[PDB]
């Protein structure tokens, strides 16, 4: 049976371009969708689908994997999935010691997609030089990364779990995309033993990464330990708790700008006067705890910003409304786009656990740069939202650590 | 023939309707020519007469060799047909074909009309040959065939050709196929005579299927290019020897050398896109600057001899070699044996007000290799003019993410480097400059000063400014004033942006002569403090 699928009012499919494809990966593209098509999860079109929507390859390990880029798709779709069938997000998840991320993918590809929705779901295989025409398919089957997909097998999903939700009450299953988010407070030996019990539930249907959401701790903007302050060093507190205070409520600065006044040399030393070492230290504690005042607003979009410290290192800030942050953080240890696209999927990571969103990017990176190369290190099987933009310099020292 | 081909199903808009447009009265002459012709295309069953049941039309129409011709202007019908999937997303690149033995050009004979069309649709292709003085009822044709001037036809087409090859294609992976328009260029690495054979096969099977087909030789004229089986270039290039240069004129001298830049090393346009640059009449004449006719003296030069490009070889690497031709302009070529040029190219643009030349040749390196990527499916490997220490020095401390494919160092002055570099800490021993720059809003008036840590103080007055030059200006004055070393503190996010971008080029004049202190000085520590603090 088909569920009907409907786009939203007064709007046509997406039209997108596919992007340039290396020959390995136009190669592996060929290999899956024969396959696919053959299996009939995918057929053959003609010149009268005037749609498309971009493929790529990626691995997630030497096994080519097929990702489609349904984000216009998903936009164009969202009464449907967000309203008509919106999966709840727990809020529990995020509370869990233990959270491990299964693919289920999978379980989309055996239920067939409404006949009258196929023609939207068109992509193209591009040819090398375009020496021949684009090789063009669409998908008769609920396909991968469309938010569509879980919505419509919500009912199905319910039905598998149910056993194994009744007989472990407290651990927390969310479904976003095409993956499973399993949270339980158990050890980790018991964690992962009730895993493998899930796969076995799954495993009789069709359906063949551990995060820690409690470690998950701010990261607090940080103020200098020292007992030897320059005016340059005082200088960069300010500017550095100036801007705090754009966000935490209650951060004072005046007894600071006390003693950075009169035009002093920048390397002249200062003595920290006894007020000031004071509204310092409040200020840290203040730092320390959450931004008093803000709050995740479901029905807006969330924006995450990454900033390239140096050194392998990189700082962020979640939010909804600009200095309203709703997460900071940093990311660890090459080359800098692999580097920004792993901290990207860790953040989208984090936002799927704590909100079930993916945030809106703004990365600091050439947009054809970003492009050329960011399916090379690529794993996850959704694409958030993204854009490219030009870093003010001073956001990224106020986020040292 | 037509095609015993399958139909691609075709709908008109949601919530369209078929044409309407009423058949304005031809010329009885006109009337008489539309007549034989639709006499004849009925015969062959291109279209058919139709009954007073079918309440579409599109005007038809008729143009004078003394042949006649059948247009028909489907405009209404069209706008109210389905958008189709793009005939081509691209075209290939000559640099990216491989070399072939031999290489034919067989041309599709009536293609649209040897394809039918969609039953379901033929109605609203509906036309009226309108009587003397339009007294009498028209006659009435529906097309079954894809119609010249309809918006489904190049696309239908292309399928409807594409489905027929497959067969042979599958049955013949050595043998390469490509279609354009109502062309097939094939190629092979036959001797002659087993190639006129797989030709004649091809032929064969083309006419089982409706096609009709011819045989030109080599070398072929095609998008600009000039096609041999084992080499390529482009189209004749010749430059007009005259006196007067008309906006016209240069327009179509640097699309002649921007064309030619495919495969000509080192063409160069900057000179002569400057004289383009201004609100210009078509007809009106422009002197050549010096500069522009040093230039146009150089690629005279560079065009006289021929050169053709090599084609692909899959086995081998691509290397790309960058080099700075100076101004922003960057000139490339890519070659896989030292020096036989598959392509060579160039690129300028400007991206953003202020550069350096690492930052150009970085998106240099990202154009080409996007382009590489498109052409031959893989990355060259790079030669740049640039050492390893100067890119990974600057590109570790900006706050841009970059990444640039495998490359290596290549010794083609002029260098790539940075002009000056700006200290990570305060400068002791060196004066401390607050400045400070200010316009007022309503009157143009702006300030410019600084105030030191030495009771130096000055302060300019600017007019027709604004907060963001005066900002520059400030900065601007404390660098002249100063000694070979200076701290600076502004409040200017803006300008510390700028400057801390180390750039070497810019589009403002304030922000070269500011670019002329920092290298001439030794040590530079500029420091941003948040402005109205109080701070200095
Ligand atoms: C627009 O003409 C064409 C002719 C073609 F086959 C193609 C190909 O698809 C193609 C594919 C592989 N090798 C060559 N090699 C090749 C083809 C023709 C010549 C010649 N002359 C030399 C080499 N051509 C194409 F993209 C454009």
């Amino acid at each position: 049976e088909t569920v009907p699928v409907k786009l939203k009012p007064g709007m046509d499919g997406p039209k997108v371009k596919q992007w340039p494809l290396t020959e390995e990966k136009i190669k592996a593209l060929v290999e899956i969708c024969t396959e696919m098509e053959k299996e009939g999860k995918i057929s053959k079109i003609g010149p009268e689908n005037p749609y498309n929507t971009p493929v790529f390859a990626i691995k997630k390990s030497t096994k080519w994997r097929k990702l489609v880029d349904f984000r216009e798709l998903n936009k164009r779709t969202q009464d449907f999935w967000e309203v008509q069938l919106g999966i709840p997000h727990p809020a529990g998840l995020k509370k869990k010691k233990s959270v491990t991320v299964l693919d289920v993918g999978d379980a989309y590809f055996s239920v067939p997609l409404d006949e009258d929705f196929r023609k939207y779901t068109a992509f193209t295989i591009p040819s090398i030089n375009n020496e021949t025409p684009g090789i063009r398919y669409q998908y008769n089957v609920l396909p991968q990364g469309w938010k569509g997909s879980p919505a419509i097998f919500q009912s199905s999903m319910t039905k598998i779990l149910e056993p194994f939700r009744k007989q472990n009450p407290d651990i927390v299953i969310y479904q976003y995309m095409d993956d499973l988010y399993v949270g339980s407070d158990l050890e980790i030996g018991q964690h992962r033993t009730k895993i493998e019990e899930l796969r076995q539930h799954l495993l009789r249907w069709g359906l063949t990464y551990e995060l820690h959401p409690d470690k998950w701790t701010v990261q607090p903007i940080v103020l200098p330990e020292k007992d030897s302050w320059t005016v340059n060093d005082i200088q960069k507190l300010v500017g550095k708790l100036n801007w705090a205070s754009q966000i935490y409520p209650g951060i004072k600065v005046r007894q600071l700008c006390k003693l950075l006044r009169g035009t002093k040399a920048l390397t002249e030393v200062i003595p920290l006067t006894e007020e000031a070492e004071l509204e310092l230290a409040e200020n840290r504690e203040i730092l320390k705890e959450p931004v008093h005042g803000v709050y995740y607003d479901p029905s807006k979009d969330l924006i995450a910003e990454i900033q390239k410290q140096g050194q392998g290192q990189w700082t962020y800030q979640i939010y909804q409304e600009p200095f309203k942050n709703l997460k900071t953080g940093k990311y660890a240890r090459t080359n800098d786009v692999k580097q920004l696209t792993e901290a990207v999927q860790k953040i989208t990571t984090e936002s799927i656990v704590i909100w079930g969103k993916t945030p809106k990017f703004k990365l600091p990176i050439q947009k054809e740069t970003w492009e050329t190369w960011w399916t090379e290190y690529w794993q996850a099987t959704w694409i958030p939202e993204w854009e490219f933009v030009n870093t003010p310099p001073l956001v990224k020292l106020w986020y040292q650590l | 023939p037509i095609s015993p081909i399958e139909t691609v199903p075709v709908k008109l808009k949601p919530g369209m309707d078929g044409p309407k447009v009423k058949q304005w009265p031809l010329t009885e002459e006109k009337i008489k020519a539309l007549v034989e012709i639709c006499t004849e295309m009925e015969k062959e069953g291109k279209i058919s007469k139709i009954g007073p049941e079918n309440p579409y039309n599109t005007p038809v129409f008729a143009i004078k060799s003394t042949k006649w011709r059948k247009l028909v202007d489907f405009r209404e019908l069209n706008k109210r047909t389905q958008d189709f999937w793009e005939v081509q997303l691209g075209i290939p690149h000559p640099a990216g074909l491989k070399k072939k033995k031999s290489v034919t050009v067989l041309d599709v004979g009536d293609a649209y009309f040897s394809v039918p069309l969609d039953e379901d649709f033929r109605k609203y292709t509906a036309f009226t040959i309108p009587s003397i003085n339009n007294e009498t009822p028209g006659i009435r044709y529906q097309y079954n065939v894809l119609p010249q001037g309809w918006k489904g036809s190049p696309a239908i087409f292309q399928s409807s050709m594409t489905k027929i090859l497959e067969p042979f294609r599958k049955q013949n992976p050595d043998i390469v196929i490509y279609q354009y328009m109502d062309d097939l260029y094939v190629g092979s690495d036959l001797e002659i005579g087993q190639h006129r054979t797989k030709i004649e096969e091809l032929r064969q099977h083309l006419l089982r299927w409706g096609l009709t087909t011819p045989q030109k030789e080599p070398p072929f004229l095609w998008m600009g290019y000039e096609l041999h089986p084992d080499k390529w270039t482009v189209q004749p290039i010749v430059l007009p020897e005259k006196d007067s240069w008309t906006v016209n004129d240069i327009q179509k001298l640097v699309g002649k050398l921007n064309w030619a830049s495919q495969i000509y090393p080192g063409i160069k346009v900057r000179q002569l896109c400057k004289l383009l640059r201004g609100t210009k009449a078509l007809t009106e004449v422009i002197p050549l600057t010096e500069e522009a006719e040093l230039e146009l003296a150089e690629n005279r030069e560079i065009l006289k001899e021929p050169v053709h490009g090599v084609y692909y070889d899959p086995s081998k690497d691509l290397i790309a070699e960058i080099q700075k031709q100076g101004q922003g302009q960057w000139t490339y070529q890519i070659y896989q044996e030292p020096f036989k040029n598959l392509k060579t190219g160039k690129y300028a643009r400007m991206r953003g007000a202020h550069t350096n030349d690492v930052k150009q040749l970085t998106e240099a390196v990202q154009k080409i290799t996007t382009e590489s990527i498109v052409i031959w499916g893989k990355t060259p490997k790079f030669k740049l003019p640039i050492q390893k220490e100067t890119w990974e020095t600057w590109w570790t401390e900006y706050w841009q993410a970059t990444w640039i494919p495998e490359w290596e160092f290549v010794n083609t002055p002029p260098l790539v480097k940075l002009w000056y570099q700006l200290e990570k800490e305060p400068i002791v021993g060196a004066e401390t400059f607050y400045v400070d720059g200010a316009a007022n809003r309503e009157t143009k008036l702006g300030k410019a000063g600084y105030v030191t840590n030495r009771g130096r103080q000055k302060v300019v007055t600017l007019t027709d400014t604004t907060n963001q030059k005066t900002e520059l200006q400030a900065i601007y004055l404390a660098l002249q004033d100063s000694g070979l070393e200076v701290n600076i503190v502004t409040d200017s996010q803006y300008a510390l942006g700028i400057i801390q971008a180390q750039p070497d080029q810019s589009e403002s004049e304030l922000v070269n002569q500011i670019i002329e202190q920092l290298i001439k000085k030794e040590k530079v520590y500029l420091a941003w403090v948040p402005a109205h603090k109080g701070i200095g």
